[PDB]
């Protein structure tokens, strides 16, 4: 699965606050 | 919360995604990254567990989802 950072950064295009 | 965990979604043909999201994330919000990570769109996924269709606008600690829970994901 994607790693925190990598979810981090998808969550910054999608709008959403990090993790 | 704020707390992150992580939410496994299988469809009905097995195929398996492990999102991490934190529990103030609304069921939309895990949608879209259900969606990006997935090839699919975020308002044709359907999210629901036995008997409970989870709505879009309710956070996932409000609905009480747990660390690891598994959630069914469907296509409309």
């Amino acid at each position: 699965s994607l790693s925190i950072e990598e979810t981090n950064k998808l969550r910054a295009k999608l709008g959403l606050k990090p993790l | 919360g704020s707390h992150m965990i992580e939410v496994v979604c299988n469809d009905r043909l097995g195929k398996k995604v492990r999102v991490k999201c934190n529990t103030d994330d609304t069921i939309g919000d895990l949608k879209k990254l259900i969606a990006a990570q997935t090839g699919t769109r975020w308002n044709k996924i359907v999210l629901k567990k036995w008997y409970t269709i989870f709505k879009d606008h309710v956070s996932l600690g409000d609905y009480e989802i747990h660390d690891g829970m598994n959630l069914e994901l469907y296509y409309q």
